[PDB]
């Protein structure tokens, strides 16, 4: 068997918010083979819930589960900053551990990002390179918008960044020659 | 071979067996059971069967077979058997005289045994009367021992009829757990549904060879027919009976 | 209390048959089963096998019985891990998991933190490293490196506070290129996978 | 729910030919095969029910026997008519096989069910068009059962239909030695009287053992009540008791029953089966003999 | 087993004489039934 679970969860600081599972086998001597772990982005997984009716020690007491059949459920008393993060489903009745399709709880909060620019030094120039950087930061949704003037502007960029800080970032690498650096530039950003 | 296979988990290959005073039982019915993966499943400790050999059991045809799976303390394992006494073959499980059937026991320290204690084994030691065969008592009411009325806790005339396995690694051969399976046979008049692996062989025509279909036996060459035989029908017949 | 530590990431051209090693204190590594758990970037987790280093006994998922074989070791209290035959689509993150005193054999209780392990034929491409109206802060970039793991800092570990580190950007050219600044100055590049380490001054 | 609103009507039908199945398995091709087996005989009288329902909810319908086997027949359209039950006391006090057909994935269960006066199925939610089991009437409580089977859903609509035919559905119970058996074969006829003339054999479809005693039989209704709270509803079929009987089975080319010849209809049909062939040239043939059976019995003691 | 075995027993070898519990503790269908078999064979032939 293999588990299922949502692969988009939303939800709210103080608020609770529910995944479903399913994919619970049942063998002779118990059934509530159901453990959950939560894995924070970029770090290892921690476990948070196994055998849904006890807890694991250090582990907050917000967290909850329910069994109905083969159908498993992940409840949270309440939503904090530190629950934005994986959730993994598991089975152990086979003797066999099984993990889940994965998901992402997201919660809602506070949205002005803070837009900054540095020009390239006179190494790269020497080193026939010039890389204009563009920065976004103290931004809270994860989604931005890049652009460059010259008549609108090789460029990449990636939005999504790691959540330390309970808060994202953006940067941009605009790759130009030397000659074309001298010849002339001006960030545009774009957000919610 | 396109006979669905009875699963032989969930009874062998279960993480945690029920315990011993509210063993659970598996019925195993319409299906064939392949005992073939029992074989090399575990070194097991003790293989005694009782009225099936352990060979023909791939081939006999059963009504209905059932597999009970437990845990017990090592030195204990002699106690489950037709005719045996003690705590285990009295209060927890008691196999009758007429037993028909196998036991399984294999060693377990590795798996339900832990250093802090895997106190959630129970097996029952106090009880008013020894059990019947096949019979399960899960009551937990605390026995009274003494003549005494006792109260809502345990005291010094009354204890709790459950114990606790103690099982730790740190102790030698005779305290590890031990998971015992028992499996029982019968037959009645209702029709058998279990008979084993059949192990068919591979398919030779046109030789002077020995043919058997679903149990049809006889002696003949095999050649490709150009009869029109019904889907539901399965054996071709002659004028001459 | 009771820790378990694995090695440092590693990175290695496919078929060369790597080894990941792992630590344990804190307890008897002996009567508790270990494993390990797999899990490629973008997917979730997929467990690989078990081992209790009492005895050899071992146990293995059905989709990893012979594409990943695990040892431990009682007498320092280390497990192994060796692969045979990699290829390009098996880099991937690794994490430890031990069965502990809170579930059963099965369940585990505790974790690592990661070990990253990339397997490719980019031929680990050294970084370099290139200095950046501000005031106000300074910072330097990073770019023209194949392996993602690089660590940067300012000062000789100096200045810790205002000092932040930023995920790293894909060109076109197929090289990632990240760039970390500090609140205001010399900057310090490592590269593990590569061993370069290269300084700058803003 | 458990409320008596099914009204049924009965009547009487002339079966000329109908009710002959395959008793085995073996293929049989330009053989004529005598053999002593459960069978209908032909020209028999049968009862032929008629369900109605006037939705006057905001009736009666007893149930009926079962003697080693019961033929039973239907052609209502829209398969209105699609469950059938057996058991031997029918009131959850013994298991009792229970049989539900629907559009797909048949349930075949036997338990201890607390059947209603009128067992049958009801639909609702047409507001948006989810169609599915509105209430579980067939029985008002269910105690523990023993076995269960699913199975793909059998005789069901014309496949392809055409321009308002009409089609004849059988169904053939029997239960020997632990091993229920069920005949089925639907035959497309004309928008004529129903049972026309001709032959048609029934081919076995459910063979499973149970082991349980039947001694009663009922079956289940389907209404597609609509809200609006009630809607009205017909179905027609037939039910005929079986009787041991000696028959003579004609296969043609193809491994098929063509025709059937009932050895105790009249003398003509008795020399077929003693000659073994459906044609009798002229001449005298000694048959079996009759014997006055005794009307009553005499006991005389001290 | 198809293993070769060793000199001592194994998980797919084991010895083929097994010992009786004779215990007198146990019922009916469990004790010890000394049996006796006579045979006869008697035909055209010179007797002793």
């Amino acid at each position: 068997s293999a588990l299922t679970q949502p692969r988009s969860v939303s939800g709210s600081l103080g608020q609770s918010v529910t995944i479903s599972c399913t994919g619970i086998s049942s063998d002779v001597g118990g059934d509530n083979y159901v453990s959950w772990y939560q894995q924070h982005p970029g770090k290892a997984p921690k476990l948070m819930i196994y055998d849904v009716s006890k807890r694991p020690s250090g582990v907050p007491d917000r967290f909850s589960g329910s069994k109905s059949g083969n159908t498993a459920s992940l409840t949270i008393s309440g939503l904090q900053a530190d629950d934005e993060a994986d959730y993994y489903c598991c089975s152990y009745a086979l003797s066999r551990v099984v993990f889940g399709g994965g998901t992402m709880l997201t919660v809602l909060g506070q949205p002005a990002p803070s837009v900054t620019l540095f020009p390239p030094s006179s190494e790269e120039l020497q080193a026939n390179k010039a890389t204009l950087v563009c920065l976004i930061s103290d931004f809270y949704p994860g989604a931005v918008t890049v652009a460059w003037k010259a008549s609108p502007v090789g460029v990449e960029t990636t939005t999504p960044s790691k959540q330390s800080n309970n808060k994202y970032a953006a940067s941009s690498y605009l790759s130009l020659t030397p000659e074309q650096w001298k010849s002339h530039y001006s960030c545009q950003v774009t957000h919610e | 071979n396109i006979t669905n296979l009875c699963p032989f988990h969930e009874v062998f290959n279960a993480t945690t067996f029920a315990s011993v005073y509210a063993w659970n039982r598996k019925r195993i019915s319409n299906c064939v059971a392949d005992y073939s993966v029992i074989y090399n499943f575990a070194p097991f400790f003790a293989f005694k069967c009782y009225g099936v050999s352990p060979t023909k059991l791939n081939d006999l045809c059963f009504t209905n077979v059932y597999a009970d799976s437990f845990v017990i303390r090592g030195n204990e394992v002699s106690q489950i058997a037709p005719g045996q006494t003690g705590n285990i073959a009295d209060y927890n499980y008691k196999l009758p005289d007429d037993f028909t059937g196998c036991v399984i026991a294999w060693n377990s320290n590795k798996l339900d045994s832990k250093p802090s204690g895997n106190y959630n084994y129970l097996y029952r030691l106090f009880r008013k009367s020894k059990l019947k065969p096949f019979e399960r008592d899960i009551s937990t009411e605390i026995y009274q021992a003494g003549n005494r009325p006792c109260n809502g806790v345990a005291g010094p005339n009354c204890y709790s009829p459950l114990q606790s396995y103690g099982f730790r690694p740190t102790y030698g051969v005779g305290h590890q757990p031990y998971r015992v399976v028992v499996l029982s046979f019968e037959l009645l008049h209702a029709p058998a549904t279990v008979c084993g692996p059949k192990k068919s062989t591979n398919l030779v025509k046109n030789k002077c060879v020995n043919f058997n279909f679903n149990g049809l036996t006889g002696t003949g060459v095999l050649t490709e027919s150009n009869k029109k035989f019904l889907p539901f029908q399965q054996f071709g017949r002659d004028i001459a009976d | 209390q009771m820790q378990l530590v694995q090695s440092g990431a590693e990175v290695k051209k496919p078929g060369e048959s790597l080894k990941i090693s792992c630590k344990g204190s804190g307890y008897t590594f002996s009567y508790y089963w270990i494993g390990w758990v797999r899990q490629m970037p973008g997917k979730g987790l997929e467990w690989m096998g078990i081992i209790y280093p009492g005895d050899s006994d071992t146990r293995y998922s059905p989709s990893f019985q012979g594409q990943v074989t695990i040892s431990a070791d009682k007498s320092i209290s280390t497990a192994y891990l060796h692969w045979s035959s990699l290829k390009a689509s098996d880099t991937a993150m690794y994490y430890c998991a031990r069965q502990g005193d809170l579930g059963d054999w099965i369940l585990l209780g505790y974790w690592g933190q990661g070990t990253l392990v990339t397997v490719s034929s980019a031929s680990t491409k050294g970084p370099s490293v290139f200095p950046l109206k501000s005031t106000a802060a300074l910072g330097c970039l990073v770019k023209d490196y194949f392996p993602e793991p690089v660590t940067v800092s300012w000062n000789s570990g100096a200045l810790t506070s205002g000092v932040h580190t930023f995920p790293a950007v894909l060109q076109s050219s197929g090289l990632y290129s990240l760039s970390s600044v500090v609140t205001v100055y010399i900057c310090n590049v490592n590269h593990k996978p590569s061993n370069t380490k290269v300084d700058k001054k803003v | 729910q458990c409320v008596n609103l099914i009204t049924r009507t009965q009547s009487y039908t002339n079966s000329f030919t109908r009710g002959v199945y395959y008793p085995d398995k073996v293929f049989r091709s330009s053989v004529l095969h005598s053999t002593q087996d459960l069978f209908l005989p032909f020209f028999s009288n049968v009862t032929w029910f008629h369900a109605i329902h006037v939705s006057g909810t905001n009736f009666d319908n007893p149930a009926l026997p079962f003697n080693d086997g019961v033929y039973f027949a239907s052609t209502e359209k829209s398969n209105i008519i699609r469950g059938w039950i057996f058991g031997t006391t029918l009131d959850s006090k013994t298991q009792s096989l229970l049989i539900v057909n629907n559009a797909t994935n048949v349930v075949i269960k036997v338990c201890e069910f607390q059947f209603c006066n009128d067992p049958f199925l009801d639909v609702y939610q047409k507001n948006n068009k989810s169609w599915m089991e509105s209430e579980f009437r067939v029985y008002s409580s269910a105690n523990n059962c023993t076995f269960e089977y699913v199975s793909q859903p059998f005789l069901m609509d014309l496949v392809g239909k055409e321009g308002n035919f009409k089609n004849l559905r059988e169904f053939v119970f029997k239960n020997i030695d632990g091993y229920f058996k069920i005949y089925s074969k639907h035959t497309p006829i004309n928008l004529e009287r129903d049972l026309p003339q001709g032959f048609s054999a029934l081919e076995p479809l459910v063979d499973l053992p149970i082991g349980i005693n039947i001694t009663r039989f009922q079956t289940l209704l389907a209404l597609h009540r609509s809200y609006l709270g009630w809607t009205a509803g017909a179905a027609a079929y037939y039910v005929g008791y079986l009787q041991p009987r000696t028959f003579l089975l004609k296969y043609n080319e193809n491994g098929t029953i063509t025709d059937a010849v009932d050895c105790a209809l009249d003398p003509l049909s008795e020399t077929k089966c003693t000659l073994k062939s459906f044609t009798v040239e002229k001449g005298i043939y000694q048959t079996s003999n009759f014997r006055v059976q005794p009307t009553e019995s005499i006991v005389r003691f001290p």
